[PDB]
């Protein structure tokens, strides 16, 4: 009924929480002092026992989970109503920051270098059966040349989507979501009855390919419900707007596959990311 | 675009205009709940309905925005709701609009079993001439016009809401509520390029919901039209873009008017009926000269 953080193998003594690092839908994010640490606090209602049961299961699958493109899980506590998750703290910039920053270049080469960094973070994921389901820029760190996946399988306990007979859609969620999810959503869907997979992830990563060259996210001129049907039937849009060559879009082609089974894995992701110019 | 009754109160309206001079939060007292409130301002004898829209960014962004709001003092019409002042307090934008008793129409369809016919002709002009002031006067469309955008009064007069006036507020905002009722016309959400003839959509739509009392998409089977005299969004979405548009019963209403949503609900936007040829059709010629107590009907069925 309860974890404690003396059940983990990071040897704890004292916990220090600092100044909130940043808004966010699921919990309070604030640095924290161990070196320095990234602390998120989240509340329970302590109703649906069972599926925090299986949160305290998910937690332990963190666990076992160590790579250097992966953000360090590096314990969690819950007294309820009070729940904690205490990962390693990215310094630099989220990649949501850097990819919209003027004075940042982002020449072919490095967007080659960068999608192949998290493709072998969730390679690793993938291998050790663990969805991340949230992939986006604002979960990606990027420190000259460090890049790090942060907040993988949170979707899952998250809440973040809660008006009467109304679902709450965020600016750039929906253009990760792989057309199987949003042919799913509904004002009464639930982020943990979602069917996310291995492929779901490989077509959230599509996105991040797309918004390393653009600059922006899929779908930025167009309301929620455009982007709903839009990319429920199967239209998706390509790079040679802006001049990317034939090898740049294919990576979109494949990741964005209307049907799963097409979309690749992210060991032979990693296989076409090497073979670009 | 001409009366002298609608110029009365709405020169009226810019007398109690010179009082408002700026605005700020303690100036106001939560009277109510209709996020929207109705609020008493003591500057000013003035009761408003301030709407507060809750977005964090750089003072510089959001002061684009309050210039592009700030249009509003501009646009001013007996279809259109008149526009106080924006104002930013507390990390939420603010928009004080004029607060119109009767609430929207979706609301009072809610009270209501169905809107007849006759007051919804009276509607259609309004928003007909409403939107037709918005393109011709100011180059804006709609962008969003459904029975909850829609407001009334005990005065008598209906007015558009919510119109998009600002560009860089599109862009604002920070997320967006999607539900099971969608009134976004095809073209919209196959990502074409789009006109007022969306607006005309929404309109039509907006009208047969009102007049059947159910939100007509998916239609009804045969034992739910009777007794009126589970599905996600995408589904719904497809099924506007694929499957035939909604139609009124053929035998509780006229045919100016079964034609006149018609004419709204065509697919295509090229032949689906623009604001000028809606002001020729036969219907709201026939509605305008007619003879109805709008303010009777809204009290006696409201309460
Ligand atoms: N390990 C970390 N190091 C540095 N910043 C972090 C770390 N983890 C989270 N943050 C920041 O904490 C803030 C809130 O994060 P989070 O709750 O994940 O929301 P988000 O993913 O950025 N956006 P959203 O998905 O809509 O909630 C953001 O500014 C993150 O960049
Ligand atoms: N000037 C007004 N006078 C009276 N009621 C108003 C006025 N403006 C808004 N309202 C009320 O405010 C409610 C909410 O407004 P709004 O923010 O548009 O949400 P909504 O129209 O109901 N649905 P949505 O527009 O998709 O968020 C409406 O249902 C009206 O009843
Ligand atoms: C996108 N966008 C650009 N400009 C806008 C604008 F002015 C708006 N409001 C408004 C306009 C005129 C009058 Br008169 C009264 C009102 Cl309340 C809205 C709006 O009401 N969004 O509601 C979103 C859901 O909460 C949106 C705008």
């Amino acid at each position: 009924t309860s974890i404690f953080l003396q059940e983990w193998d990071i040897p704890f003594e004292q916990l220090e929480i600092g100044e909130l690092i940043g808004k966010g839908r699921f919990g309070q994010v604030y640095h924290g002092r161990w070196g320095e640490v990234a602390i998120r606090l989240i509340d329970i209602e302590r109703d649906n026992e069972d599926q925090l049961k299986a949160f305290k299961r998910e937690v332990m699958a963190y666990r076992q989970t160590r790579h250097e493109n992966v953000v360090l899980f590096m314990g969690a506590c819950m007294s309820p109503p009070h729940l904690a998750i205490i990962t390693s703290l990215c310094k630099g910039r989220t990649l949501y920051s850097v990819v919209r920053d003027a004075k940042i270049v982002l020449d072919v080469n490095k967007t080659r270098q960068i999608a192949q960094e998290i493709v072998k973070g969730m390679g690793y994921l993938h291998a050790k059966g663990i969805l991340h389901k949230d992939l986006k820029s604002k979960n990606v760190f990027y420190d000259n040349g460090k890049v790090v996946i942060t907040d993988f399988g949170l979707f899952s306990i998250s809440g973040v989507l809660q008006r009467e007979d109304k679902l709450r859609i965020q600016n750039g969620w929906l253009c990760h979501l792989a057309p199987e999810i949003i042919r799913q959503l509904s004002p009464d869907t639930e982020e943990d009855k979602l069917p996310f997979s291995k492929h779901s992830d490989v077509f959230a990563l599509g996105t991040i390919w797309y918004e390393l060259h653009a600059r922006e996210w899929p779908f930025k001129t167009q309301p929620a419900e455009a982007i709903i049907w839009q990319m429920g039937t199967g239209m998706k849009p390509n790079l040679s707007q802006i001049g990317m060559g034939k090898e740049i879009s294919d990576i979109l082609l494949f990741c964005w596959a209307f049907e799963q089974e097409e979309r690749p894995t992210f060991t032979k992701l990693m296989d076409m990311l090497e073979k670009l110019p | 675009e001409l009366d002298e009754q609608q110029r009365k109160r709405l020169e009226a309206f810019l007398t109690q205009k010179q009082k408002v001079g700026e605005l700020k939060d303690d100036d106001f007292e939560k009277i109510s709940e209709l996020v929207v409130f109705k609020v008493s301002h003591k500057p000013s004898g003035l009761v408003m309905a301030r709407k507060l829209i809750h977005l964090e960014i750089k003072p510089a962004i959001r002061n684009q925005i309050i210039r592009e709001l700030q249009v509003l003092h501009e646009c001013n019409s007996p279809y259109i709701v008149g526009f106080y002042g924006a104002f930013y307090s507390d990390g939420e934008i603010s928009i004080c609009m004029e607060h119109m008793d009767g609430g929207s129409l979706d609301q009072v369809l809610k009270k209501a079993g169905r809107i007849p016919e006759q007051i919804l002709g009276k509607v259609s002009i309004a928003v007909i001439k409403g939107l037709t002031y918005l393109r011709e006067k100011h180059k804006i469309m709609h962008r969003d016009v459904k029975p909850s955008n829609i407001l009334v009064n005990s005065r008598g007069e209906i007015k558009l809401c919510d119109f998009g006036v600002s560009g860089q507020l599109i862009d604002s905002m920070a997320n967006s509520f999607v539900g099971t009722r969608s009134y976004m016309s095809p073209e919209r959400l196959q990502g074409t390029h789009y006109s007022v003839q969306s607006d005309i959509w929404s309109m039509g739509l907006s009208l047969v919901e009102m007049a059947v009392g159910r939100y007509p998409i998916p239609p009804p089977d045969a034992k739910e039209l009777e007794l009126m005299f589970p599905m996600a969004i995408f589904e719904l979405l497809d099924y506007i873009v694929n499957e035939p548009p909604p139609k009124l019963p053929s035998a509780v209403f006229s045919l100016e008017f079964q034609d006149f949503v018609n004419k709204c609900l065509i697919k295509n936007p090229a032949e689906r009926a623009d604001l000028k040829q809606l002001m020729v059709h036969a219907f709201i010629k026939r509605s305008d000269a007619e003879e109805v107590d709008f303010a009777g009907w809204l009290c006696s069925t409201i309460g």
